[PDB]
C-alpha cells in the first residue's frame, strides 16, 4: 500500500490552495545543481500529492 | 610590502608607526593591543592596518642585484 | 535597455546609410572622426 | 553669467508653474538634502524631493510642487536663501564661540 | 466585451513557429531532472524509473 | 535589447531581466551581436525585445520580475508598520521616480494625531501616480504565507497575518507585497495584471519605478543578517535535547 | 583657537 | 517621542526629523530667522592642534551631514601629483613609490596657492604660485666603521632608510620671499617611504598641487570628521540593591554611578556611552530603563592630517556650503 | 615666473659593470658569469601620484 | 554527468520538431505540407498568453475588473431575469454563426 | 594573498543583488586590491647551416635626431629600456632574419607590443645557450586598479564581481566615523547556510580589538562566548551588531547592522583581459569565416543552440543576417542548364 508516514514533513502551502488546503508537504533535499548555487528542495502535498521543487 | 602610509579605512597616517611598534614590542616588552593603543591606534580599522602586515622588503632585499 | 562600454561601443559601428534626414549628423560624426565616441570609423562612397 | 548650471525641465513642468523639475550639474546629495529640508519648511510646498538619476553622471534632479499660492521657482528662490541665512547664523555663533574660547 | 476581446485574442498566430516552441518548451524542462529515479524515503514502493 | 554607452568596461543589464538568463553577477560573462540591416534590427527589437517577451511560452507565466532585494524591500514598505508623513512621503516618491514624476497626494490614512500615510499608499501611488496614468487594477491574490482567519465564516482579507492581498480600483486595500504579487511564476500578479490589461509599456514603466525606489530605499533604512539571527535560545539547548 | 578665516583671504575656496 | 531616537533591542525608531507644517494640524515649524538663531547653540568640549571635540544643538541631521560631507570631500589640500624619476634602483616599482608619495600629506597652508588649469600644456601649465616642487635623492652605501655583524640595516648601512624629512623644499620665483617665513614640510616626517639595499638609489622631483578629496583621498584633509548622537538613558522604577552594581555594570565604566547611603543608581555621565544595548539582553531591566538618543544634538569630532587647523577646516565647510547656496542662488535659470 | 614641467650591462653574479663591444662574447669579465641584464634606463620617465 | 544526455536530448528534439508551422488555414503542417494536426492542441488556442486554469480568461478577476470600472451610484440595479437578458441578447448571434 | 576589509553586511544602492559587491572609492584610492601584471617575450637568435647570424640592430634616428615613434622606447642596441613605457605598435626587440637562410641580406621581423593598456619593461636579460646562440628575455609589468568588474572571495565560496564603486562620504558610518571598505548583500548567507563567515567576522572583530589573531579551525578554534565578552568589555555589541548612520540622509539606521572585518582575496579574473569585440579582420583562409583565436579578432560564435532559439522566435532576416551576410557572403555564377 505505501508509508508516507515516518515520511519527511515540512509546513509550506500547496500552489493549488483555493482547491485543496495544504499546511505540510514531503520533501527531500537531494537536488544540488552547482556548488556556488545553493540547494534545492522538492514537495509534495501531503493533502492532494502535488510535486513541485524551490 | 613595506607598511602601507595611510589606512585603507580611515586615512589615518599609520606609516610613521610601524617602527614604533616594532620597538615597543622589542624594547620595553609589551602586549600587542596595549602597544597598538600607545601608538594612538583606537579604530580596529587602524589596529588591523598594522597588526595584520607582513613585511616582506626584508626577505625582497636579501636578493639584491647589486651585491 | 544593456549598457555597453565605449570602449567597445567605438569598435562595434552600424552602418548608416545617407538619407535626407540624417546628413547633417552623419558629416558631425565624420567630423568628430574614430577618436571621439560620437563619431565613425569608414566611409564607402556610391560609385567607389 | 554661467547658464548652464540650472536647467528647467520643461517636461516635468506645469502650466501655472505651480509643479515644476530642476536640473543641477555638479550637484549631489550634500546640496540635494539641505535644500529639500528648507524647502519644505515652506507653508506652501507640498511636494519636494531629489534623486540622482546615475552614479556615474554628475547631475541632481529637484521636484517642487506648491499649492495655489507661490510658484515652484520661487519656492527655490526663497529656499536657496533661506539656507543661506541659517549658514550666516552658523558661522556667527561658531565664530564667536570660538573668539570667546 | 472584456471575456470576448480575451478569447479572440487568446488563439495561435499564423506564422508561429510552434514546433520549435514546444521543442524547447520539453527540452529545456528536461535539463534540470535528475538522471536518477529520487524519491522519498521511507515507502520503498515498486520500483519505476 | 537598447544600447546605452557608459564609462567602464562590464556589460551593464537590469536584475529583473537576470532570470530568463539565468545570470548571477559571478562572473558571468555574455556576447552581444549588433544587427548590420535595418530588416534584421526591426525582427530583432520587434519579435525579441524585452517588453514583448515577459512571459515564458511553456507556460505562459510571468519570467520578468522582481528579484531578492527588489522583493524584500517592497515587503518591508508595505509592512503594516510602516507610516510616513509628508516629507517621507514625497522623498520616497522622487526617489521611485528621476525627480520628474507628477504626483497628487492622496488623504493620509491617519488624520489625528498627525498625518501619516501608509506604506500600502505609497505603492499605490507607485501603481498609479497621477489622474493622467490610464491604469486601474483589480486583483485578488494570495501571499505565500497566509494564516486564515479566527473563523471559517470571515472572507481572507481578515487573516492573522497579512495574507490576503486586495487591490480596487489600483489601491492596495490589504496584503504585503510578496514574491507571489510582484514575482514570477504566478498568474495573479500586479506586473501579469498590469501587462495583461493595458500592454507591456506600463509593465514596464511599474516595474521600472520598483526598480529605482527599492534601489534607494534600502540602503536609507537598514536590513542586515548576523549570528544573534540564528543563534538559537537557552530553551533549546533543554528542548531539543531532551525530545 | 585663532579665527584664522576672518583675517586670511582665502583663494582655495575661490573656484576655478 | 519629541526628538528622542527610541533604542530597542531589534530595531531603532523615531529617526526622522519631523518638524515642519504639514506634519500636524497646526502649520507650525516653519522656517524663520531669529527663532533659529536663539535655539541654535556651539558647545566646544576641547581643542587642540590636529583636534576638534565641539558639539551642535538644534539644527537638522540634513544640515550636520552637509558639513561632514563637505569636510570630508570638498575642502581643498596639498599633496604631489606627478613624481619625475631620474634614477630609481629599488625593489619598490616606480608606481609605487610614486603612490606612496602622493599620500605623503604636506604641512602647507592652502590659499597660498592657486588652481592649476588643465587647460594648457605642460610646459606653462605650472607657475611659481601653482606648484610646489619637493625633491629627493639618496643612496645607500655600506658602512665604513667595524661593528658586530649580522646586525639591523640601520647601524649596517648608510641611509638605508628612506623617510618624509627627506623631502626637500625647493623654492622657485617669487616663492623665495612669500615662503621664507614657512618653508614646506611634510606633517608626519617618519613616514618610511622605502627601503633599500648598499649600491642602490633613489631621484626624483614631485610636483605639489591643489586638491579635492572627491578626486582622490590623498587630497582630503581629514583623517575622520564625523558627528554622534546625544546618549539619553530614562531610569525609573529606582534599582537600589545589589542589582544597581550589575546594572552598572551594563555601561562603560564612568556613564552610571551608584549612591553609596541611598544605595540607588543614576545616570552619572552620558556622553561616555557607547550604544551597545546590553541592558535590553537581562529582562530584568526590561521595564525599568528605556534608552535613547537626542536627535537634535550633535556632538562633533574633527582630527586634521597636518596642514590646517579643526576648526578652520569646519569653518570652510560651513562657508563652502554656503557659497554654493549663493551661487546657485545667482544663476540664471535656462528654461 | 612659470616651473615648467621637467649603454651598461651588469653581471647576475658579481654585481659588476660592462661594456659590449661588437662580436666579443656575452660573458662576464671578473667572473665567468654567463647572463648579463641591461642596466636602468638614464631619460626622464615620468609617473602619476594617484 | 546528466548535462551531456540532456543536451543531446534537446538537440534531437528540435531536430524532430523543428519545421512545424501553424498556417493560414489554421492547421499545423510539416515543411512538405503534410498535415500533422488539423488545429492546435484541438483547441487552436496559444498556450503563452491564455490564464489560469487551463482556460483562457480569468472570468472572476474579469467580473471584478469590469464592475469595478463600471462603478456608479445613481445606477439602477437589474432584476436578475434582465442580467440574462442582456447576456443572451449579446452572446446567441455568436453561436448561430457556428 | 588576501587583505582583511572592513565589512558592513546589508543592503546598499541597489548594485550588490546577487553575488555582486561594493567597493569604497578612496579605499582604492588609499591602495587597496592594487595589484600588478607580468610577462614575458622569448627570442631565440639562431644559427643557420650557411654559418649566417640574425641581427639585432636597429634604432631609426629621425632628421632632428630622435628616434622614430615606433623606436620611441628602443635605445641603441636595438633591445628596449630598462624603465620605459610601451605601447601598441612600440616595437621593444628589434630582430632581423636573413633573407638568404634557406649577410647583406635581411628581413625585419621585430616584436611589436600589441595591448590594451601601456606597460613598462622592467627587465631586459641577455645570455646564451649551450651551442652559444643568443638568447634575449624581456619582462613587461602592469600596474592594475581594482576596476569595476573584477572578482573577489571571502575563503566561504561567496565569490563576487565588484558592481560599484562609491565615494566615502556616500558610506554609513558608526560614531567612531569608520566606513566599510566593502558591503555584501546579506542575502547571500541564509540560502547558502554560511555561519563559518559569521564567526569569522565576530572572531576578528574581537582579535582586532584585544591585539590578537583568532584561530578558526576544523572542530575547534576560538568559542563564540569568549569573542562575545571580549567585543562586550570595550562598549560593542555582543552580537556584532552596531548602530550606523546613513551617509546620504545622515540619520540613524532603523536596522542594526553586522559590523567586521572579513579576510578577502582578489581572484586572477580581471576584466581588462576578458573584453573582446571584433568588427572586421582576419578570417579562416579554408572557409573564409571569421577566425577563433583568443589573440586574434576572434569573432563570437553562433551556434546550433543559438539558431534555434533564433527560429524559435520566427525571425528569418536576423537568420540571413547573422549566418550568412556577417559570416560569409560570396558571389558565385551557376550554370541553368546544369546545376554546376
Ligand atoms: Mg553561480
Ligand atoms: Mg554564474
Ligand atoms: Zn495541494
Ligand atoms: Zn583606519
Ligand atoms: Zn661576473
Ligand atoms: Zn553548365
Amino acid at each position: 500500500g505505501g508509508g508516507w508516514d515516518n515520511v519527511d514533513q515540512t509546513k509550506t502551502q500547496c500552489p493549488n490552495y483555493d482547491t485543496c488546503g495544504g499546511e505540510s508537504a514531503y520533501f527531500f533535499q537531494l537536488q544540488i545543481r552547482s556548488a556556488d548555487e545553493p540547494m534545492t528542495t522538492f514537495y509534495k502535498c501531503v493533502n492532494c500529492g502535488h510535486r513541485w521543487k524551490e | 610590502m613595506i607598511v602601507p602610509v595611510r589606512c585603507f579605512s580611515c586615512g589615518k597616517v599609520v606609516g610613521d608607526k610601524w617602527e614604533s611598534y616594532l620597538n615597543l614590542l622589542q624594547e620595553d616588552e609589551l602586549d600587542e593591543g596595549t602597544a597598538l593603543s600607545r601608538l594612538g591606534l583606537k579604530r580596529y580599522c587602524c589596529r588591523r592596518m598594522i597588526l595584520t602586515h607582513v613585511d616582506l622588503i626584508e626577505k625582497f632585499l636579501r636578493y639584491n642585484p647589486l651585491e | 535597455e544593456v549598457a555597453v562600454p565605449d570602449r567597445v561601443a567605438k569598435v562595434l559601428t552600424y552602418p548608416e546609410k545617407v538619407t535626407r534626414y540624417n546628413r547633417h549628423k552623419l558629416q558631425e560624426l565624420i567630423v568628430n572622426g574614430p577618436n571621439v565616441h560620437p563619431g565613425a570609423n569608414y566611409l564607402l562612397k556610391r560609385n567607389e | 553669467p554661467d547658464r548652464e548650471k540650472i536647467k528647467l525641465l520643461t517636461q516635468a513642468t506645469s502650466e501655472d508653474g505651480t509643479s515644476a523639475s530642476f536640473q543641477i550639474v555638479e550637484e549631489d546629495h550634500t546640496l540635494g538634502n539641505a535644500l529639500r529640508y528648507v524647502i519644505m519648511k515652506n507653508p506652501d510646498v507640498e511636494f519636494c524631493g531629489y534623486s540622482i538619476p546615475h552614479p556615474s553622471e554628475n547631475l541632481l534632479n529637484i521636484r517642487i510642487q506648491t499649492y495655489g499660492e507661490t510658484t515652484a521657482v520661487d519656492a527655490l528662490q526663497k529656499g536657496l536663501k533661506d539656507l543661506m541665512d541659517l549658514c550666516d547664523v552658523v558661522e556667527s555663533k561658531f565664530t564667536e564661540k570660538i573668539k570667546s574660547m | 466585451e472584456i471575456a470576448l476581446f480575451k478569447y479572440r485574442k487568446a488563439r495561435l498566430e499564423p506564422g508561429t513557429a510552434i514546433g520549435a516552441i514546444g521543442a524547447q518548451s520539453i527540452g529545456e524542462p528536461g535539463t534540470q531532472m535528475t538522471l536518477k529515479t529520487f524519491h522519498f524515503a521511507g515507502v520503498a514502493s515498486m520500483n519505476v524509473t | 535589447h537598447y544600447a546605452k554607452i557608459r564609462p567602464w568596461r562590464t556589460f551593464r543589464l537590469n536584475e529583473c531581466v537576470c532570470t530568463p538568463y539565468n545570470a548571477d553577477f559571478d562572473g558571468d560573462e555574455m556576447n552581444l551581436h549588433v544587427p548590420q540591416t535595418e530588416e534584421a534590427r526591426a525582427e530583432a527589437i520587434n519579435l525579441m525585445g524585452v517588453k514583448n517577451n515577459l512571459l515564458t511560452p511553456k507556460s505562459g507565466e510571468p519570467i520578468i520580475a522582481a528579484t531578492q532585494d527588489f522583493i524584500t524591500g517592497s515587503y518591508l514598505i508595505s509592512h503594516k508598520d510602516s507610516f510616513y508623513d509628508r516629507a517621507t512621503l514625497t522623498q520616497l516618491l522622487s526617489m521611485m521616480s528621476d525627480g520628474i514624476e507628477h504626483f497628487d497626494i492622496p488623504p493620509p490614512a491617519i488624520m489625528k494625531p498627525y498625518y501619516l500615510w501608509t506604506g500600502k499608499q505609497v505603492f499605490s501611488l507607485l501603481i498609479k501616480p497621477n489622474h493622467n496614468s490610464p491604469v486601474v487594477i483589480n486583483l485578488d491574490a494570495k501571499n505565500k504565507v497566509f494564516v486564515p482567519p479566527k473563523s471559517k465564516s470571515l472572507p481572507n482579507e481578515m487573516s492573522q497575518n497579512d495574507g490576503f492581498v486586495i487591490i480596487r480600483g489600483s489601491q492596495i486595500l490589504s496584503g504585503v507585497m510578496d514574491k507571489s504579487v510582484l514575482g514570477d511564476g504566478k498568474k495573479h500578479s500586479v506586473f501579469y495584471t498590469i501587462l495583461r490589461d493595458y500592454g507591456p509599456q506600463e509593465a514596464a514603466n511599474a516595474m521600472n519605478r520598483m526598480a529605482k525606489l527599492c534601489a534607494r530605499f534600502l540602503g536609507n533604512r537598514g536590513f542586515s543578517i548576523g549570528i544573534n539571527d540564528v543563534t538559537p535560545a537557552d530553551d533549546l539547548k533543554q528542548k531539543k535535547e531532551e525530545l | 583657537s585663532r579665527d584664522t578665516w576672518n583675517t586670511k583671504n582665502m583663494r582655495s575656496l575661490e573656484p576655478p | 517621542m519629541s526628538n528622542i531616537v527610541g533604542i530597542e533591542y531589534n530595531r531603532v525608531t523615531n529617526t526622522t526629523s519631523t518638524d515642519f507644517p504639514g506634519f500636524s494640524k497646526d502649520a507650525e515649524n516653519e522656517w524663520n530667522v531669529e527663532k533659529f538663531k536663539k535655539d541654535f547653540e556651539v558647545n566646544i568640549s576641547s581643542l587642540d592642534a590636529r583636534e576638534a571635540n565641539f558639539d551642535l544643538i538644534n539644527i537638522d541631521t540634513s544640515i550636520a551631514n552637509a558639513f561632514r560631507r563637505i569636510m570630508i570631500s570638498e575642502v581643498p589640500s596639498v599633496a604631489a601629483e606627478y613624481v619625475y624619476f631620474f634614477n630609481n634602483t629599488s625593489v619598490i616599482q616606480d608606481e609605487v613609490l610614486a603612490h606612496r608619495i602622493g599620500l605623503v600629506p604636506l604641512k602647507v597652508d592652502p590659499d597660498m596657492l592657486t588652481w592649476v588649469d588643465s587647460n594648457l600644456p605642460d610646459d606653462e601649465k605650472f607657475t611659481d604660485e601653482n606648484t610646489i616642487v619637493l625633491s629627493l635623492n639618496v643612496k645607500c652605501t655600506r658602512n665604513p666603521d667595524a661593528p658586530k655583524g649580522s646586525t639591523d640595516p640601520k647601524e649596517l648601512y648608510n641611509n638605508a632608510h628612506v623617510y618624509a624629512r627627506d623631502l626637500k623644499f625647493e623654492p622657485q620665483g617669487r616663492q623665495s620671499t612669500t615662503f621664507a617665513d614657512c618653508p614646506v614640510v611634510p606633517a608626519d616626517p617618519d613616514i618610511l617611504l622605502a627601503k633599500l639595499r648598499p649600491g642602490q638609489e633613489i631621484s626624483l622631483k614631485a610636483h605639489c598641487i591643489l586638491g579635492i578629496g572627491g578626486d582622490h583621498a590623498k587630497f582630503s584633509p581629514v583623517s575622520t570628521a564625523s558627528y554622534r548622537l546625544l546618549p539619553q538613558i530614562n531610569i525609573l522604577q529606582p534599582i537600589k540593591g545589589e542589582s544597581a552594581r550589575r546594572f552598572q555594570k551594563c555601561f562603560p565604566p564612568g556613564v552610571i554611578g551608584i549612591d553609596e547611603g541611598s544605595d540607588e543608581a543614576y545616570v552619572k555621565d552620558a556622553r561616555k556611552d557607547t550604544v551597545s544595548r546590553e541592558v535590553l539582553r537581562y529582562e530584568e531591566f526590561a521595564d525599568k530603563v528605556k534608552l535613547g538618543r537626542v536627535r537634535n544634538h550633535f556632538i562633533f569630532n574633527v582630527e586634521s592630517a597636518g596642514a590646517m587647523t579643526p576648526e578652520e577646516i569646519f569653518f570652510k565647510s560651513v562657508r563652502i556650503l554656503k557659497n554654493k547656496a549663493e551661487y546657485l542662488k545667482n544663476c540664471p535659470i535656462t528654461q | 615666473x612659470x616651473x615648467x614641467x621637467x649603454l651598461k650591462y651588469i653581471c647576475a653574479e658579481c654585481s659588476s659593470k660592462l661594456s659590449l663591444s661588437r662580436t666579443d662574447a656575452v660573458r662576464c669579465k671578473d667572473c665567468g658569469h654567463r647572463i648579463l641584464l641591461k642596466a636602468r634606463t638614464k631619460r626622464l620617465v615620468q609617473f602619476e601620484a594617484r | 554527468v546528466k548535462t551531456a544526455e540532456t543536451g543531446y536530448m534537446s538537440r534531437r528534439l528540435m531536430k524532430s520538431l523543428e519545421d512545424l508551422s501553424c498556417q493560414y488555414d489554421n492547421t499545423v503542417r510539416t515543411s512538405a505540407n503534410g498535415i500533422v494536426q488539423f488545429t492546435y492542441g484541438g483547441d487552436g488556442l496559444d498556450p503563452l498568453e491564455m490564464e489560469g486554469n487551463a482556460q483562457p480568461v480569468n472570468f472572476n478577476r474579469s467580473w471584478d475588473h469590469a464592475y469595478n470600472i463600471t462603478f456608479n451610484n445613481q445606477d439602477k440595479g437589474l432584476l436578475p431575469y434582465a442580467i440574462m437578458e442582456t447576456a443572451n441578447e449579446i452572446l446567441g448571434p455568436l453561436e448561430e454563426r457556428l | 594573498a588576501g587583505q582583511n576589509a572592513t565589512v558592513a553586511v546589508m543592503s546598499y544602492s541597489g548594485y550588490d543583488i546577487e553575488d555582486a559587491l561594493v567597493l569604497n572609492k578612496s579605499s582604492i584610492d588609499r591602495g587597496f586590491g592594487r595589484c600588478e601584471t607580468r610577462r614575458k617575450t622569448t627570442t631565440v637568435l639562431k644559427r643557420y647551416a650557411n654559418h649566417t647570424q640574425d641581427i639585432i640592430g636597429g634604432m631609426r634616428v629621425d632628421e632632428n635626431g630622435d628616434p622614430i615613434w615606433q623606436h620611441q622606447s628602443l635605445g641603441p642596441d636595438g633591445l628596449g629600456e630598462v624603465g620605459m613605457k610601451v605601447q601598441s605598435g612600440q616595437i621593444y626587440i628589434n630582430k632581423s632574419v636573413p633573407t638568404n637562410s634557406a649577410q647583406t641580406q635581411y628581413r625585419e621581423a621585430p616584436v611589436i607590443y600589441r595591448g590594451p593598456e601601456p606597460s613598462h619593461i622592467d627587465q631586459v636579460m641577455m645570455s646564451v645557450s649551450d651551442n652559444d646562440q643568443a638568447l634575449i628575455k624581456v619582462l613587461l609589468r602592469q600596474n592594475r586598479r581594482p576596476e569595476l568588474g573584477d572578482k573577489f572571495s571571502s575563503r566561504h565560496g561567496q565569490k563576487g564581481v565588484c558592481g560599484i564603486i562609491v565615494k566615502q562620504e556616500d558610506m554609513p558610518f558608526n560614531d567612531q566615523g569608520i566606513v566599510p571598505d566593502i558591503i555584501m548583500n546579506p542575502h547571500g548567507f541564509p540560502s547558502r547556510m554560511t555561519v563559518g563567515k559569521m564567526i569569522e567576522l565576530i572572531s576578528g572583530k574581537a582579535g582586532v580589538l584585544n591585539g590578537t589573531l583568532e584561530y578558526g579551525t576544523c572542530f575547534g578554534g576560538s568559542k563564540l562566548e569568549d569573542m562575545s565578552k571580549i567585543l562586550v568589555d570595550q562598549g560593542f555589541n555582543y552580537s556584532g551588531k552596531d548602530m550606523l548612520y546613513s551617509g546620504i540622509t545622515g540619520e540613524c539606521l532603523q536596522a542594526y547592522i553586522f559590523f567586521g572585518p572579513i579576510y578577502y582575496q582578489k581572484l586572477k579574473h580581471m576584466v581588462l583581459d576578458k573584453m573582446h569585440a571584433r568588427a572586421r579582420g582576419p578570417r579562416a583562409v579554408l572557409t573564409r569565416q571569421p577566425t577563433e583565436g583568443r589573440s586574434r579578432d576572434g569573432g563570437l560564435r553562433l551556434g546550433e543552440m543559438e539558431r534555434d532559439c533564433v527560429i524559435a522566435y520566427g525571425a528569418s532576416q536576423l537568420l540571413l543576417e547573422r549566418l550568412m551576410i556577417s559570416s560569409d557572403a560570396f558571389e558565385v555564377d551557376v550554370c541553368d542548364k546544369c546545376g554546376l
